[PDB]
């Protein structure tokens, strides 16, 4: 609740990189919408909306992320559950600032981690494929 | 008179058993020290311990399902702790606490897992920030994390004395740790402070209600041979939960069969030839599945009085069992190599 | 003054055992606390725990023989129970209870049989319906045949409250549970009453003059850190009869020689060899033959100070033991196979 | 309030803890039951168990030591028993006191080996006869031999209650042990006096300045919940020194990983396979290796939270360890059979 005060308020902040926002709802601060604008992979113009959602026990609890714009990504599912690790447990800090919580996920974006694939299906057909994925997610991009 | 004597009907097994033991409490606490016999309505039968067995597997059953919502489930570290949010259940709590006092004076063991704090708590011992460590891990990092940062924590991280419990729709509510919270802002020097009250709050005022109930339930049972005369907690979660004692030889003594094995046995000795020869995980895998957990009561695995049922001749069909009377339905497979493929696709399985 | 002194003959051990401990009660019965020396008359030697647990093996062998006639023995559960028909045997009553008294307190477990009941009497518990199970197999499966019946008492059976005890020669006495129990037949709507009062005549009522002297004897020495403080009843039987530990590692070590063996021979090391590869009903066996018993005192075996000396050259002779002084007397064979061989024929045979 | 506390530094542990722990006990002397957390002046970080172990372990270690020379080791039975000589140190014996009794508060086993008899002292018992034979050997055998003369004292040796006491010089010191000792002679009618008294003498009254140190220590913590309630005393060698439990299983759970190898890890799961199928002694080895110690604390091997932490790339080099955190640092050796090679030389050579 408190510190999401700073961190916002730093948005005049200059320009960053990928990321329009503001409050969806507009009352208590603990959720967050927003759009990344990726530069490179498939997700090649076709921004995507997005909810930040921390917990009234926030900093002490990790923020969770959830896709508002469908996506064509391996480390997302159609749910839209989001998969970064700076931020799921077993690695949460109290500090670290949702600048990085953003920006890290825009990286998972331009350069996916197959590792732990969300999604073992887009995962292969990414791996061994790097055609027959942006052409069939580039062409999910442009139209939703 | 013998025996408490619980006469209650599935499916309103809580219910009435709150208020049986209600009234047996107000008249002569004393009965409820007594051996529990348990009845179900209109189940005619003999409570030889399966029963009142059967009784205990439910309530826990019940109890500790998010539905009723009276405990929260933490994935991570497999353990239920109070949830604050529990409106209108004195009751409830008070009734595990019964529960859980009856357990041991049965020498019937538990299928519950609460972190060490639970049993702290039942001694009087308030909670700690160590404590912490096992009942809300990620808040524990974090709050470490807190005491172990070497930059500016002020300008770093400005939280407050001032924190805040949410409930499923997530719709905060704001406390304060101290008196103006919202405005002491934390730092390097207060860090520690603002820990211990964080501590205090969460493991012990926020659920105080609710476990103040389930500490009484306990205690109306457990009065006169207290908890004291016990050091550490782990003595009270060894009564409840029993040890990880492993003889098997001695479980195979005391165990009967039903059905035509008896004793002497193709089926039976190819059996035991098995079992012992298990690796501890399936030893306990399989105490897991026959009795409705991996651990031992008060004299080792060979109080179980375990059966062994025959179940129809040689099919393709795993093993079943009815865990409150610690019975093994096994089929007469063909095979002792069947035996061991199908009694352990069953263990592993659930 | 060291030691609780103890002197006896052999041939009058529970006579002579018996006035000596009551002077000794009568006259600071705390002294019934300390370390016990015994001494048999005109045996010189210093007791060092051996003479001690001779003493106690020697009285549990003559008190549990049929010809003295205090306890009766059920070949299938292999426990001993209370005979109602002991007659003028207070003294003897009140002496085991001492011995086992001074048995917890010298940590040497004895060879006692008993079903649960006993020692949940001797925590003061009337003993109940479900105890009979134990000290009473058959008659707790009539009674439980009789609450389960689902046809209709009184018209189907032909009884009352009026039930017998019968002599050795089958002279059958009359005993009312109930005032005229002769006319009060057992209908469905009593049997449960029924039951309680022919459990609790048996278990209590009928070896009262025998049991409250065995207690008497047994509160003598516990007088004081009681049995209380301890739930259930099963802590007083392992405290007398042993746990189940089976280190034998801690065994090996702690383990002394005589006759030329020391830690480092042929032959030691083959039998140590030998005794780990053994199976846990084997390893039991060792310590019933050894040791007077298949169980291990408060601290594990290790505690157990086992003595292997040598008994001859290599021979066809089976190996031999004094259990009182857990003594193990092995001929030097001249074969690793053939000491497991002859070790085995050794512990299995007795 | 839940927390005791202790802020000590590293060079000055035993004087800053017996200032501190001494001024506690004065305020409410019942803080010394509760959960320790321990703190080196000038040493950021949060104590949740290990650095309140090392704190443990180094007083054990400064204290045993015999540059100190409070106690004196015995190379035949691995025993300690309390120097007569030492001078000056109430102190230093009223720590290790306390110490001891905050370990089993904190469920925290330690490295100490005494005689049975420092417990049966602790207990409020006098030292005897019979416990000479684990505390002095020789001495006891001598004193055996004498009761056991069968020829005529007096008139074949020429001793008196007159003893002798020597320094590490050979200068001996002469204690009558009763009156006037010089004169009388020692005779076959008065030996066993001679005997009890030349014992109460050397296990009492010889170290009554230091021993009576050790038990105010010891009972500052102890008081109030005593070892009354406790039979004999391997009881509390068990809450001091660990029971012999060997799960593993339990222990593999609740073991954490740290330098990025995690549950899944094929050097991880290799490491277990050969832990599992280690033969007990080994198993022992390892954890004496990885913990202090090679048993285990109330709740079995589960509850030492063990880690293995990532020690580097693969090389010729040993893992090693910082037992204080139950921590096994392992290089990522480059396979299997290497992994079980290196791990066995290590744990085996210390």
């Amino acid at each position: 609740s408190r510190r999401l005060m700073k961190e916002l308020e730093e948005i005049r902040k200059c320009g960053m990189k990928n990321f329009r926002n503001i409050q969806v709802d507009e009352a208590n601060l603990l959720t967050w919408q927003g759009l990344i604008v990726p530069d490179n992979p498939p997700y090649d113009k076709g921004a995507f909306r997005i909810e930040i959602n921390f917990p009234a026990e926030y900093p002490f609890k990790p923020p969770k992320i959830t896709f508002k714009t469908k996506i064509y990504h391996p480390n997302i599912d159609e749910k839209g559950q989001v998969c970064l690790p700076v931020i799921s447990a077993e690695n949460w800090k109290p500090a670290t600032k949702t600048d990085q919580v953003i920006q890290s996920l825009i990286a998972l974006v331009n350069d996916p981690q197959p590792e732990h694939p969300l999604r073992a299906d887009l995962a292969e057909e990414y791996s061994k494929d790097r055609k027959k994925f942006c052409k069939n997610a580039e062409e999910f991009t442009k139209k939703y | 008179n013998p025996y408490l004597r619980l006469k209650v009907r599935r499916d309103h097994i809580i219910d009435d058993a709150l208020v049986r033991l209600e009234m047996i409490a107000m008249e002569n606490p004393a009965d409820l020290k007594k051996q529990l016999y348990v009845e179900f309505e209109g189940e005619q039968g003999v409570d030889e311990g399966g029963v009142s067995k059967e009784f205990f597997q439910l309530v826990v059953e019940e109890i500790f399902n998010p539905d009723i919502g009276m405990f929260t489930y933490d994935e991570s570290t497999k353990l239920f702790w109070f949830n604050p949010s529990s409106f209108e259940t004195e009751g409830q709590f008070t009734l595990i606490g019964i529960v859980l006092g009856l357990a041991i004076y049965n020498n019937c063991i538990l299928d519950v897992h609460f972190p060490m704090v639970v049993y702290r708590k039942l001694m009087g011992k308030k909670g700690t920030f160590r404590d912490l460590g096992d009942s809300h891990p990620v808040l524990y990092q974090s709050l470490k994390d807190l005491l172990e940062y070497e930059g500016n924590v002020e300008d770093d991280m400005m939280i407050t004395f001032q924190i805040s419990q949410t409930d499923l729709f997530g719709n905060p509510m704001m406390y304060d740790l101290k008196e103006n919270g919202d405005k002491i802002p934390i730092t390097n020097e207060n860090r520690k402070e603002f820990v211990n009250l964080y501590s205090d709050y969460i493991l012990n005022k926020s659920v105080e209600k609710q476990f103040k109930a389930f500490r009484r339930g306990f205690h109306m049972v457990t009065n006169e041979s207290p908890l004291k005369y016990l050091f550490r907690p782990e003595e009270i979660e060894l009564l409840i939960c029993g040890s990880r004692n492993l003889d098997f030889q001695a479980l195979e003594e005391t165990t009967e069969y039903d059905g035509g094995y008896t004793r002497d046995s193709v089926l039976i000795r190819e059996f035991w030839e098995i079992v012992h020869s298990f690796t501890d995980e399936q030893k306990r895998l399989f105490l897991q599945f026959t009795t409705g957990t991996d651990r031992a009561p008060v004299g080792g695995l060979g109080k179980l009085k375990m059966i062994i049922a025959k179940n129809g001749p040689d099919t393709e069909r795993l093993p079943t069992s009815h865990t409150c009377f610690n019975v093994l339905l096994l089929p007469e497979y063909s095979s002792k190599e069947k035996l061991k493929e199908r009694l352990l696709k069953a263990i592993t399985y659930a």
